[PDB]
């Protein structure tokens, strides 16, 4: 269920609220998360938001997250090819 | 012995950024990062939550007490997982 | 007695999940770990004051979870056996 | 087509990446750099070939005569001695599983070839030094010590062939453990005699100390071998039971605890009961009884092989078991990591002893920094023969800045002061290689702090050079030209 | 006294009259049946105090461990 | 496992530290657990008022530590 | 070094009066005389108070058994 | 074990659970469950039956001005699982008399 | 087809005590220093005569 | 390098024996764990 979204661009939702999307490389046990060309969103995940889709967004790069702070994971985007 | 935390023990000796629990952000060179997330850095940049920015020689975090870390680029770029 | 074993056995059941935050979470289970990491499908998910949006996957970890309602049908006699 | 050296062109598999690589090689507190040492024949060509093996899946030995893969002409391989200093570059992981860049100068070790070893002084910062666990400390040992110590180096020993102690002079473990004793103790007395007031005191407690077999492909410190009893079992401290591992200490196991005390008359020391009798019993049980009660025995160590492996003859048989429980050798790169230091906290008593203008000056203490984006210094000891011979490449290390390829750059010799200018020469750098043994990784810039050939510079160097940039540095010195041993 | 432990402290508690404080604010009288080894607690006769009021009177009742702040003999 | 936090390197040494609930002291490090539990000795609040107050030596629950940061080079 | 463990067993043996300060609550903290506790921090301690710093405020609480999830830290005070 | 649930504090769940009898769960989010427990476990994860949960709420400045009076609430679940650790209290008093 | 053997190791000291007398009692190489293959072979080239050796 | 390898003579010694021709030279533990190989 895990091994299943790996290399797959994520969209993770933090304990504060925030959005991390990055490409999922790797989990483990306590679900440690490594997000690869990752980055934050605060106001929105835009589902086509006429006005604009992006504002507070930052990039990050390559993230460790800790899954202590993890709440929910859902698919974003197929694997970049590279 | 986790994943993530054999790639983290490779980023020692390299220049990391570390957020805290309470969202206090530092900048630094990681020396030493235990089993558990326990963090050693050195000449750190701390960016508190009202924006302020200081500076410190030493410090050493609590793993629990961190959120995340973000590591170098380039060293992410394993495989065989 | 260890009563995830119980909802491990839920795959394929379509429930409603209180999160610890409110969010609230219908979709259909496609697994529940030791952990009680729930994976769902065709998911409408609901975060306190916002309309609901739709994933065709998400994954919650465990103890993000405030609680289940199941479906009435449900025969708990039945799975209550081991 | 004239072809002297077993020089490729294919570039094979690694376990790492190449672009890993040149992020390690960008770095610059990982990498070390190594000149392997010793006296004739001590088993410095085998233990590269030992750790190549490691990092190259598919480069295997032949099951009977070694590759050497680090003697890279046809002369060293049919008069099967090493003639000249070949330079390796690997990427090796620790006990943490930290991965570091070490450049490595294998040497030869013939007495005749002595300067070769001192132009692999010139380059690095630390020296490992081998020596045969049968044969003893020999000539070159002693006066290799003497010009590491006076070329003010870090020294870390490694004690090769230990095989020859079970399986020729078949020792009683404890008498293993005397003649391993009296080796480190010579070496020690040896130090005290050249070195000064330093605290260059080697011992395996203190984790400078390697203790290997490169045919059998066994490496391990006292810090890798606990590890190994850690992995075992889960709830073992590495350090700690690192620290006891080794001298007159003892164990009482109903105390389960470690004594200075013998808790008998009769009893075994630490270093033997925990570390050379399961060495002994390993090889006993391989050639002794492959047959009866190997299965077993490798069952209790965890160790599987499948139907083929149990068909082969014995060395091979036993090279494979000796992989498959000491692994990778991290045991080494700990004692080279902790011990031997980087280019940046080595560079300073570098620059004392090499550079003839003097210590602190603009480009001294430019440096001593070590920054890879200073003035460009590079200082050429080595110079390499192409494989039809015709063309040289300079090989050298890059004390300040950085070298890019096409772009020119002035060089010096020996001859050449400030104030007369006249020994001196301008020339374009053609491309520029991390040189491997066998086959060249063909990179565009190098960095400060890392070993590289240089095609372009040849035709004014005579002996050694270093090699500055056109434009500016104006008070460049040329680096002290080589003292030989003999 | 000569060590008086957490452990024996609450089993001599027991068959007492105890209030005890949750981290939340609430408090909660009542006899103390029982306690177990990760320290949840089975109160008799209970009787809810918030604000120090008097607030309701609940019965019998078990608080889950990780709410207690502290327990009190009364 | 069971490991001991890397602190020898910060023992004797005058260090800050930064506690939950937004509270500050400062103190010198007498030793430590497994748990990251410390004693500090020489101990001082640092009031949010920016007041000071000496408290001697005491013990930090290594539960509550964010983050500590050390006065002196190691 | 001393083992943050024994302090507390030096506490309990001189019966000097502690002060506990309690996780996420500033304005209360508790006191009282260790009399003996456990692996978990767990504390028994005599004639304690709440000590309310805000309102200068004091509630008298005798025997208690104060769970250790709720400290932060030990201090001991002269009173 | 069962010893512990059995006779420990938890024996008000395995009463419960016997005799089919209501409980009433005050609950982390400041709600409460009131109904009957079919299972549970250590971590007071409970499945459970006839669920009433009651909690109260405000309109929450309405007006626009900061201005609201509470409300009280319910809803019936009939089928439910509970994760423990949102557990305060439970309580084995006589709800239905 | 008799084309494989594998022996165990009693059966390979059996036999190598019963063969013996047919057996060289050197351990190492260095026993021909200048007697080796390549010896003789630089030796025909130069035309010169190793005291033992062919000619 | 010279092979120096011990021949024995007589079977009734150990294997592992210092052979005249040889010149003479001149924290807790879990309950668990043994040296490797001691049976
Ligand atoms: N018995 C034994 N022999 C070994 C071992 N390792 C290497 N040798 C042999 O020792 C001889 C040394 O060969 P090299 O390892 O190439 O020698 P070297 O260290 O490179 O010495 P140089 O020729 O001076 O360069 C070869 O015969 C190896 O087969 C060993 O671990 N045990
Ligand atoms: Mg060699």
């Amino acid at each position: 269920k895990m091994l299943q979204h790996i290399d797959y661009r994520m969209r993770c939702i933090l304990q504060d609220g925030r959005i991390f999307i990055g490409t999922f490389k790797a989990f483990d046990k306590h679900m440690n998360l490594i997000l690869c060309d990752c980055d934050e969103f605060r106001k929105i995940k835009p589902k086509n938001s006429k006005q604009a889709e992006r504002e507070e967004k930052r990039v990050l790069g390559l993230v460790l997250l800790r899954g202590e702070n993890l709440v929910s994971m859902t698919v974003e985007g197929p694997p970049p090819k590279d | 012995i986790g994943v993530p935390i054999k790639v983290l023990h490779e980023a020692e000796g390299h220049i990391v950024t570390c957020e805290t629990n309470t969202g206090e952000v530092y900048r630094g060179k990681l020396i030493e990062a235990e089993d558990n997330m326990n963090c050693q850095m050195s000449n750190i940049t701390v960016t508190y939550r009202d924006g302020r920015v200081a500076q410190l020689e030493q410090v050493y975090i609590r793993g629990s007490k961190i959120r995340f870390l973000i590591l170098p680029d380039m060293l992410k770029n394993m495989l065989k997982s | 007695m260890k009563l995830v074993r119980f909802l491990m056995k839920l795959s394929h059941e379509t429930v409603t999940i209180e999160l610890k935050n409110g969010t609230q979470v219908h979709g259909t289970i496609t697994g529940v770990d030791v952990s009680m990491n729930t994976h769902l499908k065709a998911v409408k998910m609901t975060l306190k004051n916002r309309e609901p949006v739709q994933l065709e996957t998400l994954s919650i970890r465990g103890n993000n979870i405030r609680y289940f309602i199941l479906p009435d049908s449900l025969p708990l006699d039945t799975l209550l056996v081991d | 087509t004239k072809k002297f050296t077993l020089m490729e062109q294919t570039l094979p598999v690694t376990v790492y990446e190449m672009d890993f690589l040149a992020d390690l090689m960008d770095n610059s507190e990982l990498i070390r750099n190594v000149t392997l040492c010793g006296h004739l024949h001590h088993g410095k060509t085998c233990f590269v070939d030992c750790l190549i093996e490691q990092t190259h899946p598919e480069i295997r030995k032949r099951y009977d005569q070694d590759l050497c893969y680090t003697d890279i002409l046809f002369t060293e391989q049919e008069r099967g001695v090493g003639i000249k200093s070949t330079p390796v570059t690997v990427v090796l992981p620790d006990t943490k599983g930290k991965s570091y860049l070490f450049n490595i100068m294998d040497t030869p070790g013939h007495v005749n070839f002595s300067d070769e070893v001192t132009a692999g002084l010139r380059i690095s910062d630390g020296v490992v030094l081998f020596i045969d666990a049968a044969e003893g400390v020999m000539l070159n040992t002693e006066r290799l010590i003497k010009h590491a110590v006076q070329e003010r180096l870090a020294v870390t020993v490694c004690i090769n062939k230990i095989d020859r102690l079970i399986l020729e002079l078949k020792l009683p473990p404890t008498d293993a453990y005397y003649k391993l004793r009296h080796i480190v103790d010579e070496v020690n007395g040896l130090i005290s005699m050249y070195s000064t007031d330093e605290n260059l005191i080697l011992s395996p407690l203190l984790g400078n100390v390697c203790f290997s077999s490169s045919q059998y492909s066994i490496c391990f410190t006292l810090g890798s071998f606990a590890k190994i009893y850690a992995d075992t079992f889960g709830d073992i401290n590495y350090q700690e039971f690192a620290k006891r591992l080794w001298g007159d200490i003892y164990f009482n196991p109903k105390t389960r605890k470690f004594t200075k005390k013998a808790p008998t008359s009769s009893s075994q020391r630490s270093f033997v009961e925990f570390i050379l009798e399961p060495l002994y019993k390993i090889l006993a049980q391989v050639v002794g009884d492959v047959d009866t009660s190997l299965p077993r025995t490798l069952d209790e160590l965890g160790i599987h092989l499948t139907k083929e492996e149990l068909k082969l003859n014995i060395r091979p048989l036993l090279r494979l078991v000796c992989k498959k429980f000491f692994g990778e050798f991290t045991g080494f790169v700990d004692m080279c990591v902790q011990h031997i230091p980087s280019p940046k906290v080595g560079a300073k008593p570098k620059i004392e002893h090499t550079y003839t203008g003097g210590v602190d000056s603009d480009l001294g203490e430019a440096m001593s920094d070590c920054d890879p984006d200073g003035p460009l210094m590079c200082h050429t000891t080595k110079m390499y023969s192409t494989d039809d011979g015709v063309q040289f490449h300079a090989f050298g290390r890059v004390l300040s800045g950085t070298i890019h390829a096409g772009q020119p750059v002035k060089v010096l010799g020996e001859n050449y002061t400030l104030e007369d200018e006249e020994d001196s020469q301008i020339c374009t750098v053609g491309r520029l290689w991390i040189s491997v043994a066998r086959y060249h990784i063909e990179v565009n810039r190098v960095p400060a702090g890392n070993w590289v050939l240089i095609e372009g510079v040849d035709q004014p160097i005579v002996k050694t050079a270093t090699i500055t940039e056109p434009r500016g540095n104006e008070e460049a010195q040329i680096f002290r030209p080589l003292k030989f041993n003999t | 006294s000569l060590p008086l432990n957490p452990k024996p402290f609450l089993n001599g508690l027991t068959g007492k009259p105890v209030m005890v404080k949750l981290k939340w604010g609430m408090e909660y009288k009542g006899y103390l049946v029982s306690v177990d080894g990760y320290m949840n607690m089975q109160l008799a006769n209970t009787e809810e105090y918030i604000d120090g009021a008097l607030s309701g009177h609940l019965g019998e009742v078990l608080i889950r461990c990780n709410n207690v702040l502290y327990i009190r003999g009364v | 496992k069971a490991h001991p936090p890397e602190l020898k390197k910060f023992m004797d040494k005058k260090l800050s530290l930064k506690l939950n609930g937004g509270r500050h002291v400062q103190g010198i490090l007498r030793g430590f657990d497994p748990f990251m539990n410390l004693v500090i000795d020489e101990c001082v609040e640092m009031a949010t008022s920016g007041q000071q107050n000496n408290i001697g030596m005491v013990v930090i629950r290594g539960n509550s530590i964010i983050m500590l940061e050390a006065l002196e080079r190691v | 070094m001393v083992q943050p463990i024994n302090l507390i067993f030096r506490y309990l043996q001189n019966r000097s009066r502690i002060q506990v300060w309690l996780y996420e609550q500033v304005n209360m903290r508790i006191e009282g005389c260790i009399i003996g506790f456990d692996e978990y921090m767990n504390l028994v301690l005599d004639d304690a108070e709440e000590i309310h710093s805000k309102t200068k405020s004091r509630k008298q609480l005798g025997r208690i058994m104060l769970k250790g999830d709720n400290i932060t830290l030990l201090q001991s005070v002269s009173n | 074990e069962e010893e512990e649930f059995n006779t420990g504090p938890l024996s008000v769940l395995t009463q419960s659970v016997k005799n089919n009898t209501q409980v009433l769960i005050n609950c982390r989010n400041n709600k409460k469950l009131l109904g009957r427990v079919k299972a549970f476990d250590r971590h007071c994860n409970m499945v459970l039956e006839n669920v009433k949960e009651m909690w109260t709420e405000v309109p929450k400045s309405g007006k626009g001005k900061k201005k609201s009076k509470p409300v009280n609430k319910d809803r019936y679940i009939s089928k439910m699982f509970l994760r423990g650790d949102s557990v305060i209290v439970v309580l084995r008093n006589p709800l239905i008399a | 087809t008799y084309q494989r053997w594998q022996f165990t190791l009693p059966m390979m000291s059996t036999l190598y005590r019963l063969a013996n007398q047919l057996l060289t009692d050197l351990v190492d190489d260095n026993y021909f220093y200048l007697f080796d293959l390549k010896a003789f072979f630089t030796s025909k080239a130069l035309n010169m005569a190793i005291p033992g050796g062919p000619k | 390098p010279n092979v120096v390898f011990i021949k024995t003579e007589d079977p009734d010694l150990p294997a592992f024996y210092f052979d005249p021709l040889i010149n003479p030279i001149s924290f807790e533990l879990p309950e668990f764990v043994e040296p490797f190989l001691k049976d």
